[PDB]
């Protein structure tokens, strides 16, 4: 049930090959492949009304689409390259270009050399002891850096659940070293809670980053463990002292 | 062109109302649709006008296809309304437009604005310095490079115990500073903590 | 004085060999101001009517688009219909509409218009109140509940209710010399007889506009119609029309009649006369 | 000018 | 559902004596549009038979002019020949004059 557009995050290198796929169940007739860039506007790339045929709105490149079946609406890039690094979403909907219902999207980042991706360093940061005895509260922050793409979820876990109670994280990464555009990234996240909720070493807080990177069909001839996609986390206790 | 939205980041109080303003060039238009686009995912759509005028519920949407006005009404904010609201006109074959942002401001009722220094974990401080309890009417700009990082505010939401606050980021690597010289390129109000200790 | 502007939409679809035909014309009053199809029988002939080129490439490319999109709209119909009746896909079917809007010439909606038909026989209709469908059978009613959900009625009636009526008056008053206008009847009679005693007296014409022609053969004062044998109008094809009927009276009662027209622009009836002139 | 009919039946 | 075609055959200007006219053929009120026309003089397909474009009526049925260009004699004979899906065979009807 919904729209699903996988997958959700991936890296390619110029060149390379890979097809998105945007499925649905509403039965409609009607889908759409649109190109999302940061700041700039929804742009339409094809559309197809039904389970054969396909269209226009910003096609000429590497950009090309298959309805074989109706459920589904396939983007495929043959020879990757950018542009084509962005952010996708697939639509559907019953009636012709009137309302539509779009899916988690597809993070897209196509590089010309994958010598520049890199996992995420993770760390926690224990709160104030001022701030504890002086707002009768207790807050954590959490860093994740070094990090290329962009592409990380971010979460608390305490005791092992999650949890969005006095929780809060950057809308965007901040860019490390704006000098240059293909720069790392940089992200903080925020966990408040009472001080009474603190200072007690049976709680275990957990921020956790999850890191979207290289699967395992690209050579890597670097002398690095390789930037797989990945789970980079720190820990922290109720240090009572 | 085509589709005029409204210019930038509109900061409307909490329990307050706010009207969204859109135009088409394109008199003969048809049907309009008001998205709403959380940075960063997809458009969920939130209003549609085929008509002069919808509701449903806690959103208005008034069209004078004479004028060429279709706005947006949303009445007692949540902080959570905050994201861009993009508008959409049909008529011929749906042209998306650039959109709205939207940022809903708390009301920090008790406010305490401070710049503590949380220790870290674990070898080297790398100096976090948190700015936090500062009403939502301050606002804070931002750094340099060097080897220093700001990140722009967040609001929170202790929902266990019905109290939103604010907050900000500062690290890096021993350059090396502290909390009273971390923000120093910003407004600060006039009771903002500094313990030394 | 009294106008009404309806289009007549036509998706007839052809089964393998090629693609769905789509036929799309327009009047004002009974003006055939536009058409569009599919088969664009030579770059852009779709005929035209005088009183819309002043309406740049702006209103032509705006509106030759929506009838594309709206072929595409017709063409799920298509499919949904013949799934609805499960037909097979060899099958070639029809659906046909008429949607268009009434006004009173102070420039006020009367009613709206919107009708469907499939294989000729009607399928779903918007109603008076423009809010509500009249299915047909039980798949228009499959129709209905997707339009009632879709809220299509609202955007049908957004249109009869605005761009229908704020292009009506506006159609009007650029074209007014043909629209808002009349034409000269011409009707010229004919004797002509044949055999033994029952002849034939039929009159004729060379046309006019509507073609509301109403030729009777009269009878001293109750309008005669069993001795009649008149034939429907069959145009001409010089953009006018003709009709004519067949008096069937006797050679002694010959000329105890004749026949009238009537029509439009002229002020005072034309009350005609069969008799050699 | 035409009417942009949206939903099929 | 299905309706058989109204054919009529007659001339336009000042239907008269062997001299210049035109000549059509029109047929009317039919369901579907897929209808076969053609002019015959003395029995046999006469070339350029340009017909108006495809318009239907308030009952949806359809009408076609089919027309062409002649010269009417004493002894040339025209007629029109229609086939239709709702028809066995092919109905034609012939020419008359004042008709």
């Amino acid at each position: 049930a919904g729209v699903t557009q996988t997958p959700k995050f991936r890296v390619l290198k110029t060149g390379q090959s890979m097809t998105l796929l945007c499925a649905q169940d509403m039965n409609h007739e009607y889908m759409y492949w649109y190109r999302q860039d940061p700041g700039m506007g929804l742009r339409l790339i094809h559309y197809s009304v039904g389970e054969g045929t396909t269209a226009k709105g910003e096609v000429p490149d590497g950009y090309n689409v298959s309805r074989l079946k109706k459920q589904n609406f396939l983007l495929g890039l043959e020879s990757a390259a950018p542009s084509q690094t962005s952010v996708y979403f697939c639509a559907s909907g019953q009636g012709n270009f009137d309302i539509q219902y779009f899916g988690a999207g597809t993070r897209l980042s196509v590089l010309e050399d994958l010598k520049n991706v890199f996992p995420p360093e993770v760390a926690v940061f224990e709160p104030s002891e001022a701030e504890i005895s002086h707002t009768q509260k207790a807050t954590l922050v959490c860093l994740a850096t070094g990090f290329y793409p962009d592409h990380v979820e971010l979460s608390w876990w305490v005791n092992g659940k999650e949890v969005h109670s006095g929780v809060c994280t950057d809308p965007q990464p901040l860019k490390e070293q704006p000098a240059l555009n293909d720069s790392r990234y940089a992200l903080s996240s925020r966990l408040r809670v009472s001080a009474t909720f603190w200072q007690n070493p049976r709680n275990h807080f957990r921020c956790q980053v999850q890191f979207y990177g290289l699967s395992e069909n690209d050579e890597w001839t670097q002398d690095r463990a390789k930037p797989v996609t990945q789970i980079v986390s720190a820990e922290a206790w109720g240090r009572a002292d | 062109k085509e589709v005029e939205q409204d210019p930038g980041p509109f900061n409307v109080p909490e329990g307050a109302t706010v009207a969204f303003n859109c135009t088409y060039s394109n008199s003969a238009s048809q049907s309009f649709f008001w998205y709403r686009q959380d940075s960063r995912k997809e458009p969920k759509l939130l209003m549609s006008v085929y008509s002069s005028g919808n509701e449903d519920g806690r959103f208005t949407a008034q069209l004078n296809r004479a004028s060429q006005y279709i706005s947006l009404l949303i009445r007692d904010s949540k902080l959570s309304d905050s994201a861009t609201y993009l508008c959409v006109v049909r008529a011929g074959k749906l042209i998306f437009g650039q959109g709205t942002e939207l940022s809903v401001k708390p009301n920090i009722q008790n406010p305490d604005p401070a710049v503590y220094q949380l220790r870290d974990s674990k070898s080297s401080d790398k100096s976090v310095c948190l700015f936090t309890d500062f009403d939502s009417q301050t606002n804070v700009s931002q750094s340099k490079d060097s080897d220093v990082y700001i990140t722009d505010k967040c609001v929170l939401d202790m929902r266990s115990m019905d109290f939103k606050s604010n907050s900000a980021v500062a690290w890096s690597n021993k350059s090396d500073f502290a909390c009273a010289n971390a923000f120093n390129n910003s407004i600060i109000p006039e009771d903002t903590f500094f313990p030394s200790p | 004085g009294s106008h009404s502007m309806r289009y007549f939409d036509t998706a007839m679809s052809r089964p393998g060999r090629g693609e769905p035909r789509f036929i799309s014309v327009g009047y004002v009053d009974d003006t055939q101001f536009v058409r569009f199809d599919s088969d664009a029988a030579s770059p852009r002939e779709e005929p035209r009517a005088p009183w819309i080129e002043q309406e740049g490439p702006e209103y032509w490319d705006r509106n030759t688009q929506i009838f594309k999109t709206n072929t595409q709209t017709d063409r799920e119909s298509l499919r949904n219909l013949r799934g609805y009746y499960n037909q097979s896909e060899a099958g070639s079917h029809t659906l046909q509409s008429m949607y268009g809007c009434d006004v009173g010439p102070d420039g006020r909606l009367l009613r709206g218009h919107n009708q469907y038909a499939y294989d000729g026989k009607d399928y779903i209709a918007l109603n008076e109140d423009l809010r509500s469908w009249t299915a047909a059978d039980t798949a228009a009613q499959i129709t209905q509940r997707k339009w009632e959900a879709a809220r299509v009625a609202e955007q049908d009636r957004a249109y009869l209710e605005g761009t229908c009526v704020e292009w009506l008056r506006r159609y009007l008053e650029n074209g007014k010399d043909t629209l808002e206008r009349a034409d000269p009847p011409k009707t010229h009679v004919t004797h002509h007889p044949i055999s033994d005693h029952e002849a034939t007296l039929r009159c004729w014409a060379l046309g006019f506009y509507p073609a509301e022609i109403t030729l009777t053969w009269q009878r001293d004062g109750e309008d005669q119609t069993q001795d009649t044998e008149l034939v429907e109008t069959r145009p001409a094809g010089d953009r006018t029309f003709q009709k004519w009927a067949a008096v069937v009276v006797p050679s002694g009662e010959e000329q105890r009649y004749t026949c009238h027209v009537q029509h439009e622009g002229l002020p005072k009836p034309l009350t005609l006369r069969w008799e050699p002139s | 000018f035409l009417r942009g009919r949206a939903y099929g039946l | 559902i299905q309706r058989t075609p109204k054919i009529q055959v007659y001339s336009r200007h000042p239907a008269e004596n062997g001299k210049s006219n035109f000549l059509n053929c029109y047929v009317s009120g039919f369901h579907p549009s897929d209808i076969e026309v053609d002019l015959l003089k003395n029995g046999e397909r006469i070339e350029k038979v340009e017909h108006s474009d495809l318009s239907f009526s308030k009952d949806w049925s359809f009408y076609l002019l089919y027309y062409t260009e002649f010269t009417p004699t004493e002894k040339d004979e025209y007629a029109c020949r229609v086939n239709h899906v709702t028809l066995s065979q092919p109905k034609i009807v012939k020419w008359d004059r004042d008709m």
